[PDB]
RNA sequence: UGUGGUGGCGAUAGCGAGAAGGAUACACCUGUUCCCAUGCCGAACACAGAAGUUAAGCUUCUUAGCGCCGAUUGUAGUGAAGGGUUUCCCUUUGUGAGAGUAGGACGUCGCCACGC
RNA sequence: GGCGGUCGCCUCCUAAAAGGUAACGGAGGCGCCCAAAGGUUCCCUCAGAAUGGUUGGAAAUCAUUCGAAGAGUGUAAAGGC
RNA sequence: GAUGGAGGUAGAGCACUGUUUGGACUAGUUCAGAUAAACUCCGAAUGCCAUUCAUUUAU
């Protein structure tokens, strides 16, 4: 679609260069993106499970998962498998059409502009961002909403080394610092 | 809550199985198919009320 | 008295000693050794009395290791009491030693205030016994 | 990431496929292999260690098709060529995929020229 | 005044055939609580793990690769 | 010979470090029309393929850092037969460890297919 | 002797490396539960730790890398997996 | 007497569970040293079960 293009013809001769990859197997790609939302509030109203999921289907054409409790802590009044989150996956186009959307529309609706930390990586060149609300989005509306919360968002990559995932995260976008 | 109980056939009526259930859990009467003795077949069998 | 925290049964059986130590018996950490020459029970009172007198003879301290810990339980009954029911309440701790065991040992102290030490331990304690230095391996500085 | 390769994910199932599978010289076992571009079949005794007779997918004389069809030509060879050897009464090891796709197109292939599952 | 004193009967668990033994169908070879040692050669398990011949031989105690145990009968 | 497959033998067969290789084969890789699939996702499983590449799996070869297999002689115990106080200790005769070591070891045996 | 406790059944130690073995010896459980928590066919692999991530904190839920078992097994403990 | 076998005791060991002493360290793992009846990576002597076996013997 969009950058598939992008990679065989800007970036993935730039990346063979800059490291200088004896095969072109050797560049990194980005494999899912995966996103989360962390209710917790199942305990209290059984209703809000159903307001993340609508929202999150707003996004993307895709009806989430269901993340359940996996143990019980008396912390949260929690039993085992009571339902808490939802989360989504992403593959393919699915996930270029989100990126697009992500550095192009959408994230910079967000001010005081800090972009993207960069104590963000894991350490082995996979990269998670974050979000404070829902109202970033072309697809969410204004009225609608009525909590504050938002969602993060983890991208997952083929690479050893962080500063090359940095460099195969930037070149696409995403505007660090 | 648990009971032993007894099935009895539909055709012959020969009460031919002993057996349990919690009837709590199970309100309504069990129902299988086993093997009658009398016709030598399988039949439907139900519990006696 | 040393006491171990938290034990999984509260009573247990006592013997059967039959003398041969099966661990220390040769000086590990200073550089003299008090050991055993019978095999008895040694128990926290022992112990602590034999503490006492080794350090108040060093001034200007050195440094003093007990070798030796109390793991096992007593039980005993009380007087007017007929044979009977279960066994009697705990009453005590003790560790057994068999002849070998090296017991306490003392470091940065010439000989005669390491061997006074030594000397005023052993009359707090039930075992005959002898005094040991570190004598001879590929390194004993 | 780390992806595993299939083929040792299908070890795993095949070793428990065989703990119950096995082929004596009266019922040898017909095993059955599965690559990205052949399929390929033995008819194996166990007792002894050896095969029986074979066929392949892509090597001898198949061809006439590229879709699922090349398995059913393997299929109904060591059909033929096992009957010459004095063999129907065969066991059928799925390696360890489902007999599902162009494994079954090999298997009902073989029920049809002369051996008995 | 004490509050144990309790105890279940004994259940003579064991070998009840030796190596080298010859054996009718159906005899018992070795009572247990879970696999101690497993079945083999012409050898089945029971409910509760009881070890028994399928057929009349000679019974041999063998060694099943590094750790485990196995129980074979061998007609003549 | 080389490679694919499928088997026996207690890892002496394993783990980690390092190199090399695409002849066929093995793989990654490319797609979702059709058989089938996701408690979301063609990721997997299923199928249609053959642009691209030896980077990863795979194969071969070097390495005794981790595991594994370890003798010999000395002890500890203990069958028989005897002696002191009998808590415990000892002497004859037979058996003999666990530790700790010298050494081994980077597999070995077999069937099928194709290529040289 | 009385007062106190105990009286059938299961698991461990005592028990001396087959089986069996006392004491008002040392520790615990049972008098049920499940219509699936039974049968069978396909498929799957755990507990933790470290790193990042908005509410969210040590610890709910996401992603990666180490991880032979340090989990689970209706219910006591042993033997198994 | 010879041959095969089942089984965890006497040792002694710290891989697993309890109990425990010194030292280095750091998050803000390590080096040594002990111990057990209901601990075990290990493991005897003897006893026990067998055998178309052998030599004496009489059950
Ligand atoms: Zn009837």
């Amino acid at each position: 679609n969009r950058l598939k293009e992008k990679y065989i013809k800007e970036v993935t001769p730039s990346l063979v260069e800059k490291f200088n990859y004896s095969s072109v197997m050797q560049t990194p790609k980005v494999d899912k993106i995966v996103i989360n939302m962390g209710v917790g509030d199942a305990v209290s109203n059984a209703k809000n499970l159903d307001k993340a999921v609508e929202e999150l289907a707003l996004i993307t054409g895709q009806k989430p998962l269901i993340t359940k409790a996996k143990k019980s802590i008396a912390g949260f009044r929690l039993r085992e498998g009571m339902p808490i989150g939802a989360k989504v996956t992403l593959r393919g186009e699915r996930m270029y059409e989100f990126l697009d959307k992500l550095v192009t529309v959408s994230l910079p609706r967000v001010r005081d502009f800090h972009g993207v930390s960069k104590k963000a990586f894991d350490g082995r060149g996979n990269y998670t961002l974050g979000i404070k609300e829902q109202l970033i989005f072309p697809e969410v509306d204004y009225d609608l909403v009525d909590k504050v919360r938002g969602m993060d968002i983890v991208i997952v990559t083929t690479a050893n080394t962080d500063e090359e995932s940095r460099e195969l995260l930037a070149q696409l976008g995403m505007p660090f610092q | 809550m648990r009971v032993n109980i007894t099935l009895e056939c539909t055709s012959c009526k020969e009460r031919n199985y002993l057996t349990n259930k919690n009837k709590r859990n199970n309100p309504d009467r069990l129902e299988k198919q086993k093997y009658c003795p009398r016709e030598r077949k399988v039949t439907l069998h139900r519990e006696t009320k | 008295m040393l006491v171990p925290k938290r034990v999984k049964h509260r009573r247990e059986f006592r013997g059967k000693m039959r003398g041969e130590a099966k661990g220390g018996k040769e000086v590990a950490f200073g550089e003299w050794g008090l050991q055993a020459t019978e095999s008895h029970w040694i128990t926290n009172r022992q112990i602590e009395a034999a503490r006492i007198a080794m350090t108040r003879y060093m001034k200007r301290g050195g440094k003093v290791w007990i070798k030796i810990f109390p793991h096992k339980s007593y039980t005993s009954k009380a007087i007017g009491v007929r044979m009977g029911k279960g066994k009697g309440a705990p009453e005590g701790w003790v560790s057994p030693v068999k002849r070998g065991k090296i017991m306490f040992e003392i470091a940065g102290v010439p000989e005669e205030v390491a061997r006074e030490a030594l000397r005023l331990a052993s009359h707090k304690l039930p075992v005959k016994t002898k005094i040991v230095k570190r004598e001879e391996m590929g390194g004993e500085s | 990431i780390t992806k595993p390769d299939k083929n040792k994910t299908r070890q795993k199932r095949h070793r428990r496929v065989r703990n119950k599978i096995s082929g004596t010289a009266e019922c040898p076992r017909l095993n059955i292999f599965r690559s990205n571009k052949n399929i390929y079949a033995q008819v194996i005794d166990d007792v002894a260690g050896v095969t029986l007779a074979s066929a392949s997918a892509l090597d001898k004389e198949i061809s006439g098709g590229t879709k699922t069809e090349t398995a059913a030509a393997v299929g109904k060879l060591v059909a033929e060529r096992a009957a010459e050897k004095g063999i129907k009464k065969v066991v059928f090891d799925r390696g360890g995929y489902l007999y599902h796709g162009r494994v079954q197109a090999l298997a009902e292939a073989a029920r049809e020229n002369g051996l008995e599952f | 005044s004490t509050s144990n004193g309790r105890d279940s009967e004994s259940k003579r668990l064991g070998a009840k055939s030796a190596d080298g033994q010859t054996v009718t169908g159906g005899s018992i070879l070795y009572r247990q609580r879970g696999t101690k040692i497993y079945p083999g050669v012409n050898v089945g398990i029971g409910g509760d793990d009881t070890l028994f011949a399928k057929v009349d031989g000679v019974v041999r105690f063998e060694r099943k690769g590094r750790d485990k145990k196995q129980v074979s009968v061998y007609p003549v």
